[PDB]
């Protein structure tokens, strides 16, 4: 950990195009835009709502950090992705088959790019059934 | 068709902060001009109906003469329904029928009475209440609760029924030749002692026709109670079918919830995988910030979708049963 | 006697108003109208 | 503070075996002071109401004049408003709005009529029941029961309210022009045929007007029946829905238990663990023995923070559930 | 609930039949009477009325009544109803 | 004629003095009154 | 009255996925 914690903090302070110990949230509307994303001022408003801890806005990464320090890899954010399956599981065991799981995938929240959701579900259908468990996904999930 | 697609959100199936104002304002014109329609029956206040209430009825046909025309043709922007045609089956909406029934007859009794005719217009005026009432949302909560309760309201009325075409003609039998304090007979033929069946069974009590001879009071007192109860049974099983009918509605419409919230974690941590591949360098630098910042988001939003429930309290079977399996479940 | 008889039909359409003034506020406050995205 | 702070406890939200009877035997003069200010209108009892009523009225306005004074000053034992600014959010509590009205309107009638006079004295002495009821806590029950089935009630009030506005219309067409049997005419005007229709759909039955025309009755019974049911339903509504609360009251008062008696354990066994180090070794040698005297008084408490549960019979779902896994577990 | 259905529609009765003596102090009958003579006479029409007997002895005739009758009709016969639906539950379980 | 006419006003409002003495002594013999301590 | 999985949403699958350990 000893050598990211360094040059984090200058891609940390990049959005607001300058040296100040800012997260510039107000910036970071034209920096996502620039990226190719521009959402609306209400989503951008929830951004820092949860993702900076402390709560005004822009910071010098007291939670900017630990949403670096946030591996999202350990069984407290495990079983949380594994009750998303749960929610779409019909007659038990993770039936989710490759049409179910790419008529899910292109649908509804934030759509994949077809590029994305196409190759998704590829290396969870090994054995080329209809049924991509969620097991076989959390586990390539489980470096994530 | 943008022109057209948003008119079809302003008229029919409504929603925004004035397209309240513009339902509701109808409706408060519609209850002035049945109220003021209405006190002229009084022959006291009748002066106060003069004939700017009539050009105020015309006034208010040729509205909804261009009303019904506007939502006729703003009616294509739907999948169920196109063009010409295929709007006709728009117009077997039962909303719609009583509508152009409403403003065409209203047309036709205002045209004859222009060239018993003002009274016509009181009950196309009455009409005009339903019409503004949109989606049918309240008899399609009625006509399923009946539905599902058909068996024991086709049995109720049917022993209720029964013991008010049984029990109200031994009174007649009891009651035909007997006179009133007043020297008038009061079970004259059997419709008069129907009559006081349907009354005394829902519990009405009027008080025109009340059995003199000794015999008839005993056969009302059992008829009385052995029938109020089975007339009395719908209030209590529609008032159960109602109360568990949207109990079964904001079920589905949490579960409409909890789905795009738990859409937008799955797919949000694949984004957060998938930082392997999507100067082509310091762009992707970026990105690395945006999709580890926007799944917290996401993370939020899925347990906002499943910890607020609705009767909030409906965790008070498996309190400890959620936990007993998991913690077996990490052994 | 039809002394005050326009009270009575200010309060009987008042509180049918009324009954009709949450049924379409009931409605415009609603979230969706989307017919058939339930179970997909 | 001391002396202030124990005076909001004795007022408002109050508790102790003698606030009840100070605030019953305010209620209990309250009670006697209308009795004898309403059996006044007797024309017969009318000498028992003497210038001591009015007197002892004048004294009940002073009480009450120092009464809100006290629970004013009292009111900066609060977190919600201190000062002198900051009381008048105190005094939007509408509790101390209806009891403000009560004692300067009742001071503004008796001055002018010590200088149609006595008759405000009954309104206003009608007014002092509702406020020694404190903290609200009935309106609150219902004003959330209602709020909670808004859909049911305001579906069958529209239903019912509708089916009053149409059916009581064809009543008067059919009896527009028919005498009764002592020559007047019932159903004269609009009003009058929706007098009956509000009369005859909750099932009082008067008896002042009933359908004299045959083609009425038969309105009158399909009216009566299909009507009477969807009046009828919000009793059984209401009855569900106020015995569903207080047992969504009865778990949380019961959980709010739980708590502290779950606290008292842990807090405790950990200072039972605690005996390596909290002369000055024999003051060591006493404390063993209360870290573990009290730890099983905690032990008690804590089993009966979950043993005694309330309609105590609720574990007939999961009797065998309960122990099915826990030996399971131990396998 | 019996204590809270029980106050409310006790209040309501207290109440609302008071506003009807107001409307009715002076007035006769079809018949040469005067029905709500005094309060008791009111009142004695409020619980009647508000348990839906409706006898026919007492009924408010002058048109300023009849509204208020309406009104604490409907929203106390609710409350008068409720405590058989309670019991109703209550005797069964 | 109002003979026995006070025993009317004598009954409902002592039918009302019940239920109104079963609403003070129910939060006389309440246990606690803190109001934002619940969930914490 | 054909959600009357209300009370078992998860346990039905709860003991399923245990049981495939
Ligand atoms: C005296 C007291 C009372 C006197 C009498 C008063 C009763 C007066 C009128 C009854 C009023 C309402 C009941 C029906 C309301 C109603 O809108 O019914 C229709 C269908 O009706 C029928 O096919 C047949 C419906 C027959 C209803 C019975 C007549 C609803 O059709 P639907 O439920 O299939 O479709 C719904 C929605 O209701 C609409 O149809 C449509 O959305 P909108 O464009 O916003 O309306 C969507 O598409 P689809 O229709 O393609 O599915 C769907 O979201
Ligand atoms: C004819 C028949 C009937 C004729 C009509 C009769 C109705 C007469 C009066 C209605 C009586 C009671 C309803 C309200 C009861 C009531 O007193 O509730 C109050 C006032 O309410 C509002 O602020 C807002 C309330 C708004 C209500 C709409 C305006 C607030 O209630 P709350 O829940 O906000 O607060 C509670 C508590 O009620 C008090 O407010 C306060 O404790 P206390 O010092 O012992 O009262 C505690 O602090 P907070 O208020 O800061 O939370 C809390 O422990
Ligand atoms: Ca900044
Ligand atoms: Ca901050």
């Amino acid at each position: 950990t000893e050598e990211q914690i360094a040059e984090f903090k200058e891609a940390f302070s990049l959005f607001d195009k300058d040296g100040d110990g800012t997260i510039t949230t107000k910036e970071l509307g034209t920096v996502m835009r620039s990226l190719g994303q521009n959402p609306t001022e209400a989503e951008l408003q929830d951004m820092i709502n949860e993702v900076d801890a402390d709560g005004n806005g822009t910071i010098d990464f007291p939670e900017f950090l630990t949403m670096m320090a946030r591996k999202m890899k350990d069984t407290d954010s495990e079983e949380e992705i594994r009750e998303a399956f749960r929610v779409f599981d019909k007659d038990g065991n993770g039936y989710i088959s490759a049409a179910e799981l790419r008529h899910v995938m292109t649908n509804l929240g934030e759509k994949l790019t077809d590029e994305e959701v196409d190759e998704m579900i590829r290396e969870a259908d090994i054995d080329g059934d209809g049924q991509v468990n969620y097991e076989e996904f959390v586990q390539m999930m489980t470096a994530k | 068709t943008h022109v057209q697609g948003r008119v079809y959100n302003f008229l029919e199936r409504p929603t925004g902060w004035k397209c309240f104002v513009y339902h509701f304002a109808v409706f408060l014109i519609v209850l002035v001009c049945l109220i003021f329609s209405v006190l002229s029956t009084i022959e006291q206040y009748a002066a106060l109906a003069t004939g700017t209430l009539f050009w105020m009825e015309i006034v208010l046909v040729v509205f909804f003469g261009t009303e019904y025309v506007v939502r006729l043709w703003s009616a294509g922007c739907r999948s169920k329904y196109v063009g010409l045609w295929g709007r006709l089956r728009f117009a077997r909406k039962p909303i719609s029928i009583i509508d152009l029934i409403v403003v065409v007859a209203s047309m036709v009794v205002l045209c004859v009475g222009s060239k018993s005719a003002i009274r016509g217009i009181r009950f196309l005026q009455i009409l005009r209440m339903l019409h503004v009432d949109r989606q049918g949302g309240t008899w399609r909560l009625l006509g399923s609760v009946v539905f599902i309760h058909r068996q024991e309201l086709i049995t109720t009325l049917y022993i209720g029924f029964l013991g008010l075409i049984f029990s109200s003609y031994f009174v007649y039998l009891a009651e035909k030749d007997a006179v009133n304090e007043s020297g008038r007979v009061e079970f004259g033929s059997y419709a008069d002692a129907l009559w006081w069946g349907v009354v005394t069974v829902t519990t009405i009590g009027y008080g025109d026709k009340v059995p003199q001879t000794w015999v008839g009071k005993t056969i009302a007192s059992c008829f009385s109670v052995f029938a109020i109860s089975f007339f009395a049974l719908p209030a209590g099983i529609l008032g159960s079918g109602f109360a568990l009918k949207v109990q079964q509605k904001q079920r589905q419409k949490h579960f409409n919830r909890q789905i795009p919230a738990a859409a937008s974690l799955i797919q949000t941590a694949w984004r957060c995988y998938a930082a392997e591949n999507p100067l082509r360098e310091h762009h992707r630098a970026t990105i690395k910030v945006i999709r580890r910042m926007q799944y917290f988001v996401a993370k939020k939003k899925f347990q906002q979708a499943r910890k607020p429930y609705d009767i909030e309290q409906y965790s008070q079977g498996h309190l400890n049963l959620m936990v007993r399996i998991k913690e077996l479940q990490r052994r | 006697r039809d002394d005050n008889s326009y009270m009575y039909i200010l309060f009987v359409m008042f509180l049918f108003a009324v009954t009709v003034g949450s049924l379409i506020l009931g409605y415009t406050r609603s979230r969706k109208v989307d017919k058939r995205s339930d179970p997909y």
